[PDB]
């Protein structure tokens, strides 16, 4: 699991953060801006360390007295793929670009090579792309390598930080169900995002901040069951939870909870009936 | 009548194969927020350097884009770029003062605008976006959206008649992109102004007058949102996620629920829901 | 000769420079600062007149936003616009080659850093020329090779980035 | 590290930056001339009455001085070593600690903490907009040369703005290649200059996109050129800016006149 033991850190802050996510699901990381979602999420893979307090990530304890060696074995573990993370694109080719982590966490070339590969096909990129230098290609094919170059010595726990902003609808839908996939074959996704929509269609728990302070921990379902207490916390709901919203201020009685769109439409359907 | 004039443009984007833009001919009708909706491989990313200058079309005799009366040639460019405006995506990748009072300066600094009236144009346009208190702020200490405020402002304050928003809200969190459109709507709606929008938004495209539809260099099609929306499987095999009402529309349609295109906004469908629960 | 594009791209390369100055490598007992790869970027890209042009604009930049540690004495901007104009006499336009990456390291160590600069702190704290020599000579004998390994590759860097298609030029 | 501007309401703020930063230069020239115990007498109560005239406390300054004080110490001891004249302590085989050894090297040290602090205070005491503002105005006298130094201000002015952003896409940067297994620090002398490539390469593709992004952006304004264009910041002289005036003239008679020439 991953467990934070009255987690703070100061100098854009966390206070007193104390949570357990269980291995296997997809976390969603929501709350404000400036909420402290960028701070928790370097908190993951001790970029930083905290102030006070326990991590308890991958096997791994991470104490304000952590060193600095030992935590290659962590970011072989738990890996972080930040916001625009086609910016770190630079080696001479592609394939050279998505395996400079896995030889960086020791596999052989062989290795690399072959995780490499797998991860391009995974990712969506055309095999003719491959041995192209990275700064060649489109922005969502820059994006996908970027992608690619942080699953391919397949991390246990991966956090992304708005991974598919800035896509294509179908490319977009292609990379969350990537991540979908990913956490299905056995791993844990935490999604750092902005949109909720994702939140509805792919989370499984979601963990809201507000000014750095953990306010809910929670599924999708209970952390968006009543629209006051987003908006006081700084919180939007999805667009099908509004939309219930505005059908229940009509009248309609609504059957379950309708967070996805699908769900929405299957509940005005029966609603009909 | 028509602002914007752009009659058989191609752009060829300085040894690529193919035309990014292939005789493309649309026209912005005058105070009109127009939206040009697209891939991100339409074309639509070479349109506002067209309309200012920065972009020549490929052959001159046969392309012709004119602005507020004014075609583009080699020397006309600084005549357009003073009728039009454009806010480009990145927010401090066009934040070029140290402040928000000298970002908003710099257009004004460019047309030799005596002092003591930029000053005033300067903090009449930085209190019209939201930023009056954040005018000796650098941008290292602003948001994506306040940044947006800014280039705004710094773009109003020299009084164009037309407003490019180029992406301009896709690097945005979700509550800067309405913060954004409101500001712009607000704008528009009192400087007597032309909003054209190239975006993958289709929010702010549902919110225009006109939509220009752009698929692989050429006007795919034309018109209302209302009547762009409705036809789902064009903007389907185009690439493009169509909003909110309209895709809730083609679930129900799909789950045996029709109901009529002229449902164009939330509330909308949320009546013609209630009606049919009423019968 | 330049245009805007190329003048915001000079600056772009001198604020790099700035940030590299503030930034060192090497254990608690070898720091070695990051300059000289701005430096090289300043010679590579835009040649010896403007890496000249350059390197004064990031010494002045430089002592604007981290204070100018030395002083305030326009010497030391001479020799920061005098370095990168030594990389581009010997790296600008040129195909990328040990012997051209060793002898710019030298020519700007012993013109620079082991003779420019020490002929500097010779003239404001009024000690003679070879005190200063030898309060400066054990990091200027060991540092130059170094910058010789770290720019050679940073050279084949900055070659695969123009290129590329990022590279309008 | 950014930031080293402190604030203060003392009249060394409100002071022009054009005559602090000259105020600046002319006390390096001024401490140029000193050479006898008068003359380094007299620059450093001119020098201690600046810096008591700011009104910042000793730890600015203590922190100004702190990264090289083994350099100034190291330099010291060796004008000590060399310069060694008169009485004898602690003789060596060639290291002579002496009186004449002794006042030399309290001399350099005196030189070194007077650059120091008054270096300081322009850092500290007036803001780095400003800074650049006056070195605007110290580089116009170049237009004799027919040198663009509108082009030149904005090439500055550029590069000031947009070092904390670039810093901060740097240390992004850094932490992205961190986190899929890069090491800054280890790994020996090639390991550790292949390893600034994952640094370096981003930045530039970074800055490439950022330089084409503005200029496309500054010419959509209607930047045509450095020529024709009005100012939005000006500096403006007051009264105040005689005092550093007759500061420096005062200065100059005593370091003229002290000195043993």
């Amino acid at each position: 699991a991953i467990k934070f033991e009255n987690v703070s850190y100061v100098y854009i802050g966390l206070d007193q953060l104390n949570f357990s996510l269980e291995e296997g699901k997809f976390i969603a990381l929501v709350g404000h801006t400036g909420s402290g979602k960028s701070t928790l999420m370097q908190h993951f893979n001790a970029l930083l360390k905290p102030t006070s307090g326990k991590i308890e990530i991958a096997g791994y304890t991470i104490t304000p007295e952590t060193g600095n060696k030992g935590l290659k074995d962590l970011r072989r573990k738990v890996s972080l793929a930040f916001q625009f993370s086609e910016a770190q694109l630079f080696e001479n080719t592609v394939l050279k670009d998505v395996e400079y982590g896995p030889r960086n966490f020791g596999f052989s070339e062989d290795e690399a090579r072959e995780a490499a590969l797998k991860w391009l096909k995974k990712v969506g990129l055309k095999d003719d792309l491959i041995e192209h230098s990275p700064f060649d290609l489109s922005g969502g094919q820059m994006r996908r390598v970027a992608l690619a170059g942080v699953l391919a010595y397949e991390p246990e726990i991966i956090c992304l930080d708005e991974p598919a902003a800035g896509l294509d609808p179908m490319g977009r839908l292609e990379m969350m169900q990537l991540f979908k996939d990913y956490q299905a074959a056995g791993h844990t996704v935490i999604l750092v995002t902005h949109n909720m929509d994702d939140v509805a269609d792919y989370a499984d728990d979601v963990l809201a901040l507000e000014h750095g302070r953990l306010i809910k921990h929670a599924s999708p379902k209970e952390v968006f069951k009543d629209s006051e207490w987003l908006q006081k916390h700084h919180l939007a709901e999805p667009r099908s939870a509004r939309f219930a919203a505005k059908l229940e201020a009509a009248g309609l009685k609504l059957p379950g909870q309708p967070l996805t769109m699908p769900e929405l439409a299957d509940a005005i359907k029966q609603s009909l009936k | 009548g028509s602002d914007n004039i752009i009659s058989f443009d191609h752009v060829t984007f300085t040894d690529s194969p193919r035309p990014a833009l292939s005789d493309l001919s649309f026209a912005i009708e005058r105070g009109s927020w127009t939206a040009l909706i697209g891939h991100n491989g339409s074309g639509k990313s070479t349109v506002s350097k067209l309309i200012n200058g920065l972009l020549a079309p490929d052959d001159l005799d046969k392309s012709s884009i004119t602005v507020d009366g004014v075609k583009l040639g080699a020397d006309t460019v600084w005549e357009v770029r003073e009728k039009v405006g454009i806010v480009f995506q990145n927010p401090d990748n066009q934040f070029v003062g140290a402040t928000v009072s000298d970002d908003v300066a710099f257009g004004l600094e460019n047309r030799a605008v005596p002092r003591p009236e930029m000053l005033k144009i300067v903090a009449q346009a930085v209190a019209d976006v939201g930023m009056a208190d954040y005018a000796d702020s650098e941008p290292s200490n602003l948001s994506g959206g306040q940044k947006q405020r800014v280039a705004i402002a710094g773009i109003l304050a020299v009084k164009p008649q037309v407003i490019i928003l180029d992406e301009s809200t896709s690097m945005l969190d979700p509550e800067g992109k309405e913060q954004i459109l409101d500001l712009v709507r607000k704008i528009k709606e009192d400087n007597n102004l032309t909003v054209i929008s190239i975006t993958h938004d289709l929010e702010e495209a549902a919110g225009a007058d006109q939509v220009l539809v752009l698929d692989d260099g050429q006007l795919l099609d034309q018109g209302k949102p209302e009547e762009i929306f409705p036809k789902v499987e064009m903007l389907k095999r185009i690439g493009l996620d169509i909003p909110f009402v309209y895709r809730l529309k083609q679930l129900l349609k799909e789950r045996g629920i029709v109901l009529p295109d002229e449902i164009d906004d939330d509330e909308k469908l949320v009546q013609s829901l209630w009606q049919l629960n009423s019968k | 000769k330049l245009e805007l594009r190329e003048l915001v791209l000079l600056a772009m390369v001198i604020a790099i420079k700035v940030i590299l100055g503030q930034f060192k490598v090497g254990n608690a007992t070898l720091q070695v600062g990051l300059g000289f790869i701005g430096s090289v970027m300043l010679g590579y890209l835009f040649g010896p007149w403007w890496g000249f042009a350059g390197g004064a604009l990031s010494d002045l930049v430089s002592s604007v936003i981290f204070g100018n540690l030395g002083g305030f004495f326009i010497g030391f901007t001479l020799t920061a616009a005098l370095g990168p104009m030594i990389y581009g006499f010997f790296l600008y336009k040129q195909p990328i080659q040990i012997w051209r990456v060793i002898a710019s390291v030298i020519c700007v160590t012993v013109i620079c850093n082991i003779g420019l600069n020490t002929l500097w702190v010779s003239m404001m704290y009024g000690i003679n020329f070879m005190v200063a020599l030898s309060s400066r000579i054990l990091k200027e004998m060991i540092t130059p090779w170094i910058q010789m390994v770290a720019v050679w590759f940073i050279l084949e860097g900055l070659s695969r980035v123009k290129l590329s298609r990022k590279f309008w030029s | 590290i950014i930031g080293r501007y402190l604030p203060g309401t003392t009249f060394v703020y409100r002071v022009d930056p054009r005559a602090k930063l000259l105020t600046t230069f002319y006390f390096i020239i001024m401490i140029f001339l000193a050479n006898n115990w008068v003359s380094y007498l007299v620059i450093s109560i001119f020098g201690l009455a600046y810096v008591f005239a700011t009104g910042l406390k000793a730890r600015v300054f203590w922190d100004g001085v702190k990264p090289m004080i083994w350099m100034i110490v190291f330099t010291s001891l060796l004008q000590t070593f060399f310069m060694a004249g008169g009485k004898v302590y602690w003789h060596w085989w060639i290291f002579t600690l002496s009186s004449e050894g002794l006042i030399n090297g309290l001399y350099v040290f005196i030189r070194f903490a007077m650059i120091i602090l008054v270096s300081t205070v322009m850092t500290v005491t007036t803001k780095p907009l400003e800074i650049a503002d006056a070195m605007e105005w110290m580089l116009t006298p170049l237009k004799l040369f027919k040198v663009n130094v509108g082009m030149i201000s904005l090439v500055i002015s550029i590069a000031l703005r947009f070092v904390p952003t670039l810093f901060d896409q740097t240390v992004k940067i850094m932490n992205a290649q961190r986190s899929r297994g890069a090491d800054f620090n280890d790994g020996g002398l090639v390991k550790r200059a292949k390893s600034v490539v994952p640094m370096l390469v981003p930045l530039f593709i970074d800055s490439l996109e950022v330089a084409l992004d503005l200029s496309t952006a500054m010419e959509s304004r209607g930047y045509k050129g450095s020529e024709g264009r009005t100012r939005y910041r000006i500096l403006e002289w007051s009264k105040v800016d005689l005092i550093p005036v007759a500061y420096c003239l005062l200065l100059t008679i005593l370091m003229i006149t002290t000195r043993k020439h």
